[PDB]
């Protein structure tokens, strides 16, 4: 199958594709985006070996392992770091010890690279994570080899203050889920927020409710509370904090409650999400704009996709992407491309730690720790980016905020400004199509002596 | 000393011990701990004396001999993850498989009494629940290791701190106090106890005036914040440290005197006890456990610290290499300590389900096949083991259920004492013609908002009418 090709050096792979009795992973519902981004790895993989320049007479291998969003973290981890037989010995120096892969590209959800880098840490094997945004990541002594090809939560963040500054809102909500990533966001959000003389109307907190189930009344009541709250604000542009997925059911009450005209600020969760927008109905309930990362086209790879021991296989996956390949085509790149420079990162670490150039390399024995040390110093240019880690395991690549535009035809998400990182400013901001009468830009103020705790009142 | 050496003995079950005995890179070394801390050594003998003691009853485990493994783990999780490792690796056998699930794996200790700190509860519980190896753990008391989805074998002999928090939220509640403002330590502690405090108060009616992370040595701002808001009642869900920077501010500041609801962190540490110009900084009222004590336990540590000096008995018979070159003057510092009790209950929990799940009787125990570790989590939930003559029960999520008692700060020429002013064992239950407050006469201080005729509050609650 696909979840394994055999090589000189292997790599692992963890991706989302989805007490006695311990449910696998096959049996939840398919979630596409892994896929693709399993696909994306493995085109990376092929196009290296395929290129005669980078690793040259190397065989790269890998194998990837089908890893839960927080079920199944560990057996994945003892099975790369264990031999050929299935043994990982027990010794108190590791310097000398040959694992089965010399890199892992990591899973996507910040709990589950922390569970991973937390084992990992005793052997600094390098692990390479796309789409984790936890700041907490960022701590090279928590965990010393933990690699990041997006940029945190920080830079999120950072776009979202600085599009509420450009359109002059200093009047916002912040609805948060119960989960620590809405905490941890919101928290960031409100902290960066509190210096830059914007106020938060207020903050709530939606409950924990994944789609496909039956839903108690106690949640139905706080979220009647909340978007009676909402409706009684008077600041009209709303931050969510929340998992993609349990933002559906309190979608529904903003519309059967029929509240309208409100700006929608979505964090990286939900703004690319193709699944919510195939809702299709929430375009009354204003504009929705999204931060995200930027649209890399990898030249080769929607064709390639188009083309094709435990937890390692997955049936409905192909199927669940036929019918979402039209909109994921249109959407272009966005954490591919995170798994394509995490690979080809990895990649010339290990080109530059061989020492080979344009020629048979050495083909030299390989500690993880040798190739996390190398691993710092890349820098390459990959599809017109320049890709180098931070002092903190970061790479700065462009972020995007992104704005729904109900179109099959064109771009569903068509991007309207451009994040950059490394000077942490959004310019190159084009027009917005706004929900107000005349497309005037939407106005958030509390205030055309100060009342209350707000600075922003009086 | 010949102490470190007696850190492991041998039994039909070995158990399993995970404690700070020690204190504080390029190349995947283990770091190694020198400095030594007396409150794991402390712990480590309180766990020992339990399993002793429980080797000599006849009526509990007959006829069989009970081991442990006592391992070193400072704070950091990379020195425990290596003793975890062991501990599943296959009795006999220097490595630890690959297998697809918990069913193929032979671990060669029952159970481990895991860690002391909570995050180091959360790294090893989730390192655990794989194996499905059943682990007790004292003093780890943060709230989301009782979830059941992702730690299936993790069980703990202290109360969570939603005990705690709910028991505040009663106490807000019933005083009248609806207007407050919640305050945390910036560490994940503070911020666990302020998501759980922020759903209990806004189910009991209580709004949140302000909600701020406080710095462990910015404070100012937060002190701001909680000044701007006419709130006379300040919840502190914070550590030692962030507690007693946050006092040291506020008495240089001459802040207000206010209601301080006090965690268990900082309601009778001595370091902000007595930092000086307290007693003009309002009363602190807060929950402390309502739990037993090992009375035997001092004259346990001095007769084996007594014992270790003789040569014979160390030639009948490193973890801790830092642990020979000690005396009794170095641990009898923290002799009555209250985490003591948390472990050698621990202990009689793992006994008391090995018993079940061999179905011993009191005359001797039928012989069968060594159960596995994973075979213990079935009796181990619903279970009722007695410590000391006092019953206590393992919950559906792995919590131990205790009563706590409400106390507060009296003064009497600068020395502040504690005082029973209530008690919570689900219902909170107050005596308030005995509380002493600071207002200007015996009047309870006002912490008041109109839920009913301009919003206000961090969750848009009240009404300033
Ligand atoms: C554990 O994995 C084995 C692999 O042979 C499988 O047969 C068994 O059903 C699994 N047990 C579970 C999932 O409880
Ligand atoms: C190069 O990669 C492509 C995928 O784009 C693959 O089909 C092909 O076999 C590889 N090798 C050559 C020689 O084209
Ligand atoms: C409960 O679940 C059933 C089965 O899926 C569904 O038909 C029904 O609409 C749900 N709600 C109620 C209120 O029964
Ligand atoms: C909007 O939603 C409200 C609340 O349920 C409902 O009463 C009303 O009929 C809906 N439609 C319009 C046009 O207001
Ligand atoms: C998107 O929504 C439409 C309209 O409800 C639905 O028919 C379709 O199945 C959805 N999913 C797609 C296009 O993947
Ligand atoms: C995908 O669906 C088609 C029908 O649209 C079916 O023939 C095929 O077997 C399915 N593939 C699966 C379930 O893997
Ligand atoms: C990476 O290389 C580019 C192009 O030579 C150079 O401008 C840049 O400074 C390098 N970055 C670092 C971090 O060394
Ligand atoms: C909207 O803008 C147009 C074009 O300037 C103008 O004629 C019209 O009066 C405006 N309508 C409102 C309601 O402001
Ligand atoms: C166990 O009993 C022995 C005598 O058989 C006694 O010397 C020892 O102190 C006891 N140990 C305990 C109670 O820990
Ligand atoms: C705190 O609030 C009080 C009451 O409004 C006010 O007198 C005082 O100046 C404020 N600031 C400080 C630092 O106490
Ligand atoms: C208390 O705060 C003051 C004012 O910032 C500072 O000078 C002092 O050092 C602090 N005290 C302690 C014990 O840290
Ligand atoms: C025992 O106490 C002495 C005297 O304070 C101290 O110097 C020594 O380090 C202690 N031993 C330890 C901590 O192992
Ligand atoms: C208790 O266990 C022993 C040893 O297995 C067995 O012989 C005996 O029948 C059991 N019951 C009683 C009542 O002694
Ligand atoms: C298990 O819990 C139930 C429900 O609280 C209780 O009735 C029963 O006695 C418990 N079983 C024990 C303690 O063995
Ligand atoms: C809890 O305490 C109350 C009095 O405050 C008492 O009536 C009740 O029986 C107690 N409940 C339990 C379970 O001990």
């Amino acid at each position: 199958s696909d979840f394994y090709l055999p090589g000189d050096y292997l790599l692992g792979g963890l991706f989302s594709l989805h007490f006695l009795q311990v449910p696998m992973c096959k049996e939840y519902e398919v979630k596409v985006i892994g896929y693709n981004l399993m696909q994306a790895m493995r085109f990376a993989v092929e196009e290296i070996n395929n290129d005669s320049s980078l690793l040259p007479g190397v065989l790269l291998g890998y194998e990837i392992v089908d890893v839960c969003y927080i079920s199944n973290n560990v057996q994945p981890v003892l099975y790369f770091l264990a031999h050929e037989d299935n043994l990982l010995p027990i010794q108190e120096d590791y310097s000398n010890y040959i694992s089965r892969v010399v890199a892992v590209i990591g899973p996507d959800n910040s709990e589950s690279v922390m569970t991973v880098a937390n084992f990992l840490s005793l052997f600094l094997l390098p692990q390479i994570t796309y789409s984790a945004i936890s700041d907490e990541l960022r701590d090279k002594v928590r965990f010393p080899a933990l690699l990041r090809t997006t940029p945190s939560a920080d830079h999120h963040i950072e776009a979202m203050v600085q599009l509420m500054l450009h359109f002059r809102w200093n009047w916002i909500i912040v609805l948060v889920s119960s989960d620590t990533y809405g905490r941890d966001n919101g928290q960031l959000l409100g902290e960066r927020v509190a210096r830059r003389d914007i106020c938060i109307a207020f903050q709530e907190t939606l409950p924990t409710l994944q789609p496909n189930q039956n839903m108690t009344s106690e949640e139905r009541q706080r979220l009647v509370t909340i978007v009676d709250k909402l409706q009684q604000s008077t600041a009209r542009v709303v931050v969510v904090f929340s998992p993609d997925l349990t933002l559906y059911h309190f979608f529904n009450e903003v519309l059967r409650q029929n509240f309208t005209g409100a700006v929608w600020i979505a964090s990286e969760s939900w703004a690319i999400d193709p699944v919510l927008h195939n809702l299709t109905e929430l375009r009354h309930l204003g504009t929705f704009l999204g931060i995200t990362i930027q649209s890399v086209p990898i030249p080769g790879f929607s064709e390639f996709r188009e083309w094709g021991t435990c937890n390692q296989e997955c049936d409905n996956c192909l199927n669940a992407t036929l019918s979402f390949n039209t909109i994921l085509r249109l959407s272009g790149e966005r954490v591919v491309y995170s798994v394509y420079s995490a690979v080809y990162a990895v990649a010339h670490a290990l080109h530059s730690l061989l020492g080979c150039d344009k020629s048979t390399c050495t083909k030299r024995v390989v500690y993880p720790w040798q190739l996390l040390e190398e691993i710092w110093k890349v820098n390459f240019t990959l599809l017109d980016h320049q890709i180098f880690f931070d002092p903190q395991g970061d790479v700065a690549l462009h972020l995007e905020i992104v704005q729904w535009q109900w179109d099959r035809s064109q771009n569903p998400f068509q991007s309207v400004a451009s994040y950059y990182p490394l000077q942490r400013q959004l310019k190159n901001i084009q027009d917005i199509s706004w929900h107000t009468i005349n497309n005037t830009i939407p106005m958030s103020m509390c205030s055309k002596k100060p009342v209350g705790i707000h600075v922003c009142c009086f | 000393l010949c102490l470190s050496q007696q850190l492991r003995m041998k039994g039909d079950y070995v158990l399993g011990g995970l404690f700070p005995l020690g204190e504080a890179r390029t190349r995947p070394s283990s770091p190694v701990c020198t400095r030594f801390s007396s409150n794991g050594l402390l712990w480590a003998l309180a766990m020992k004396m339990a399993v002793e003691e429980i080797n000599n009853k006849s009526d509990l485990l007959p006829g069989l001999r009970l081991g442990y493994d006592l391992f070193d783990t400072c704070s950091e999780p990379v020195v425990a993850m290596k003793p975890s490792l062991m501990f599943l690796a296959k009795a006999g056998s220097r490595d630890i498989a690959a297998y697809c699930n918990y069913t193929q794996y032979q671990p060669r200790v029952l159970a481990v009494i895991g860690p002391h700190s909570s995050e180091l509860a959360m790294v090893t519980g989730k390192f655990f629940s794989f194996f499905l190896m059943p682990q007790v753990s004292y003093g780890a008391s943060m709230e989301l290791l009782s979830a059941r989805e992702t730690f299936p074998s993790f069980f703990r002999t202290v109360p969570s701190d939603r005990v705690q928090l709910t028991a505040a939220a009663e106490l807000l509640q019933e005083f009248g106090w609806n207007w407050v403002a919640a305050l945390g330590s910036d560490d994940e502690y503070g911020r666990q106890g302020l998501s759980i405090f922020s759903a209990l108060a806004a189910a009991r009616g209580i709004c949140i005036a302000h909600e701020g992370l406080v710095p462990l040595p910015k404070v100012q701002d937060v002190l701001h914040q909680v000044n701007q808001s006419s709130v006379q009642v300040v919840l502190l869900f914070a550590s030692v440290h962030a507690a007693h920077a946050l006092f040291n501010y506020s008495i240089s500041s001459r802040l207000s005197p206010k209601v301080w609801v006090a965690s268990e962190a900082w309601l009778t540490s001595d370091l902000v006890m007595g930092l000086p110009g307290m007693a003009q900084m309002g009363t602190v009222l807060g929950f402390l456990q309502r739990g037993a004590q090992l009375h035997e336990f001092p004259q346990y540590v001095k007769t084996h610290l007594a014992l270790a000096t003789d040569p014979a008995f160390c030639s009948a018979l490193q973890r801790c290499p830092q642990c020979d070159c000690i005396t009794l003057q170095n641990v009898s510092a923290g002799l009555n300590h209250h985490q003591t009790f948390s472990v050698y209950a621990a202990v009689y929990s793992v006994a008391q389900a090995l018993h079940n799940t061999l179905q011993c009787n009191a005359s001797g125990c039928p012989a069968q096949d060594p159960v596995k570790p994973w075979q213990l989590l079935e009796n181990m939930y619903n279970l009722t083991f007695h410590v000391g003559g006092l019953p206590l029960r393992f919950d559906s999520s792995g919590n131990v259920d205790m009563e706590y008692d409400l106390k507060l700060w009296v003064w009497q020429g600068s020395v502040p004492r504690l005082h029973d002013v209530g008690r919570f064992n689900g219902s909170l239950r107050t005596e308030r013609l005995k509380i002493r407050w600071h207002t200007s006469d015996n009047q309870k201080p006002v912490s008041r908002c109109s839920r009913q005729c301009r919003v206000k509050g961090f969750h848009s609650c009240c009404y300033d009418c």
